[PDB]
């Protein structure tokens, strides 16, 4: 039987069977409910739409993300996401196949506990493992020594991993993520009088970000150009047909990854957290990391972010280093791909916790393997 | 409706 | 120039070393040659001691580490369950 | 005129006139700058704040320590700490009283010049001296021989002081201290779902470390008890009124002082660096030292730390050497206390570098001493 | 807000 691989991303759920080269199910991790009383009873409405359903019916629903910064905040909402993942999106009985769960680094013990409990007892999975997302990210490029800079909708994190072993004390988390950049995008679009408030409107702003924002290579000269010619500014049209112009705002939004001060976060920028994790690594190995900075997760998709990460972390490194930013295509779903790779293998076939083990030993098996 | 798009 | 040290309180450690020096000089006066030869001896012995204290207190840690490490590449104590089970990738 | 005694600690600056048995000023050595714009211009708001003003204003400031690990990082920030010490904390003109500065052993020779030059040329001190911290500690403890284990916010220092002299060859500077220990508390709190990131938030964690945390006499026995019963669990509520619930974390943090492995530190633990220091001595003085183990500086305060230190170092020493731990109260301040005594000696009143001596010799006064 | 005491 083929194990099931699920990337529990904060914004989108990527899932499939082991050995697929790309995820089968790729959908926004949304649970919806209706904002108004239902009146055409002959329609036969259902009380909570999920995934692409909620995104289809958008403006009659309140939209809930159950995962905030990797923390599962609402469990019955997340349980419905997994129910839909299994019975509808993949069409499989999860009690008959082993399951691979991705998880974010430095995420509290209880999240793994409740994930475990729900898998082993709501879905009765037969065997299971929970992988540190960055491991899978590095593995996805086929390399086995580097530092990963992961940056999803909910978490940005830096993990050094050498000869395939992680450095746990040298990990960093920064919660400034894709949602936060959507937040700041609202605020700056408000300057040109484009207000967006409802969750539905939030999704419009997410769409806008995903197609007109880009990482400026040279912020000062760019912003001087933006104050000198309209040629850097362009437009997009709403689901309401009307056009909206995105301008200075284009670059100002993604600039925040390097300047978290712009969202009033004192926390260091992504170039600083990568550097500050390399400098937490043992003095020997820093070279091996500089040739192997791998980017992963969807907010690493901004045009020019690689160029900026390079030209920035260049300044943080000493001169005479091969500072090479590994930013391929498929970085989008890389984490999942790595899951599928690792899942296919007899060595990893030792790692999966048997349901029976958990059943007999309680949470005491997972309380170890979470490190 | 007061703003440009949006309300 | 040569140095030898031995310690044996419970186990044993030994230091053994040489340096060889070649130079060229010019001859002027009895006082000046006296001073000059001494200046060379002074310089050579003080640099030789300076290296053998200041370099060896740091660089020998790094080369001895390159022969066997104090903590692993992970900077963590190894874990027997994961070490038995996980033949981690090439 | 009476002398002024100043302790340039990593975390808190302890200061006051000589002969006194408690310092007149005790404050966190912080320069705190604005995080945000001062819109209410009528406040008379400051370019930076210091000490208890910064700690009151915590929520709006970027808190920078000018000393990190043990070295001054930015001279003008330290200079502000000193200016504030004189004019605000003590309300005195530094031109008018002799001054003593504490200093750490093996601090590079140029630092002595910078401190000296600032104290004469910025602050016009009428006389000056610079002292090895650790000496003052034993001196304050009365005894004329022993091994110090001094640990504040930045450096753990071990010195065997014999016939009233530091023995320089035996001095084991250890980069593990209070600040480093604070970081690890952040992580073990994270396990249970509490988060803290901003440099303001760091100082909140410091408050917790100084209250709930303690040293267990034997690690897994305690931990097994804690894993069995919630009896070992206590609480402390943040400025925002929510209680934190804490058990297993309480002994786990300061365990690190015995296990630098927990933080990936290559250097040995606190008992270890003490032993490792003792063994370097002239062999005849070994027993003179073992009866004379002296603890000091703020990190030495944790309940059970002395009893643990005894059971720990007893393993390392050959038995029947009668190892004894001097750890009464007031050891929070032994270092500054020592200087206050030293500055009361009539011989020392002759021995200061005078203002007139520096005004003829400049910083070259130290070149006879520094080799 | 996610976090138990922080976000
Ligand atoms: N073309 C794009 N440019 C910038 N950001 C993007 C782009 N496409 C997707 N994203 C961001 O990727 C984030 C989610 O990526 P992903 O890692 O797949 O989901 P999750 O973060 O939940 O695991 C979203 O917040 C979205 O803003
Ligand atoms: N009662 C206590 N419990 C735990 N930690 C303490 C206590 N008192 C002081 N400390 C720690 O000691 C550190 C500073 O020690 P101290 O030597 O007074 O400062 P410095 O070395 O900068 O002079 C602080 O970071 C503080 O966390
Ligand atoms: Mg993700
Ligand atoms: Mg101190």
């Amino acid at each position: 039987i083929a194990a099931l691989v699920v990337d529990n991303g904060s914004g989108m759920c990527k899932a499939g069977f082991a050995g697929d080269d790309a995820p089968r199910a790729v959908f926004p991790s949304i649970v919806g409910r209706p904002r108004h009383q239902g009146v055409m009873v002959g329609m036969g409405q259902k009380d909570s739409y999920v995934g692409d359903e909620a995104q289809s019916k958008r403006g009659i629903l309140t939209l809930k993300y159950p995962i905030e910064h990797g923390i599962v905040t609402n469990w019955d909402d997340m349980e419905k996401i997994w129910h839909h993942t299994f019975y509808n999106e993949l069409r499989v009985a999860p009690e008959e196949h082993p399951v691979l769960l991705t998880e974010a680094p430095l995420n509290p013990k209880a999240n793994r506990e409740k994930m475990t409990q729900i898998m082993f007892e709501t879905f009765n999975t037969p065997a299971m493992y929970v992988a540190i997302q960055a491991v899978l990210s590095l593995y996805a490029s086929g390399r086995t020594t580097g530092i990963v800079m992961d940056s999803g909708d909910g978490v940005t994190h830096t993990v050094p991993i050498y000869e395939g072993y992680a450095l746990p004390h040298a990990i960093l988390r920064l919660d400034l993520a894709g949602r936060d950049l959507t937040d700041y995008l609202m605020k700056i679009l408000t300057e040109r009088g484009y207000s967006f408030t409802t969750t539905a409107e939030r999704e419009i702003v997410r769409d806008i970000k995903e197609k007109l924002c880009y990482v400026a290579l040279d912020f000062e000269q760019e912003m001087a150009t933006a104050a000198s010619s309209s040629s850097l500014e362009k437009s997009y049209e709403l689901p309401d047909g009307q056009v909206i112009t995105i301008g200075n705002e284009r670059f100002r939004c993604p600039e925040a990854l390097f300047q978290p001060s712009f969202l009033g976060m004192e926390s260091c920028g992504i170039h600083e957290t990568t550097f500050n994790s390399i400098m937490k690594c043992d003095v020997d190995i820093r070279k091996d990391l500089y040739a192997n900075t791998v980017l992963s997760g969807g907010t690493t998709m901004y045009p020019g972010i690689a160029d900026r990460m390079q030209k920035e972390i260049t300044a943080l490194a000493p001169s005479t280093m091969k500072i090479k930013i590994i930013a391929p295509p498929e970085r989008k779903y890389s984490v999942w791909i790595g899951g599928s790779i690792l899942a296919s293998l007899s060595t990893f076939q030792q790692m999966w916790i048997s349901k029976q083990e958990y059943d007999e030993s309680g949470p005491s098996i997972v309380h170890r393997k979470c490190f | 409706p007061a703003w440009x798009a949006x309300c | 120039l040569k140095i030898q040290v031995h310690y044996y309180e419970d186990g044993n450690v030994q230091l053994v070393s040489h340096k060889d020096v070649q130079d060229s000089v010019t001859v002027s006066n009895e006082v000046q040659t006296t001073k000059e030869f001494i200046k060379i001896i002074e310089s050579a012995e003080n640099e030789y001691q300076t290296a053998i204290s200041e370099n060896y207190q740091t660089m020998s840690d790094t080369t001895f580490k390159a022969l066997r490490r104090q903590l692993p590449v992970t900077r963590t104590k190894i874990d027997w369950n994961k070490i038995l089970s996980y033949k981690i990738g090439k």
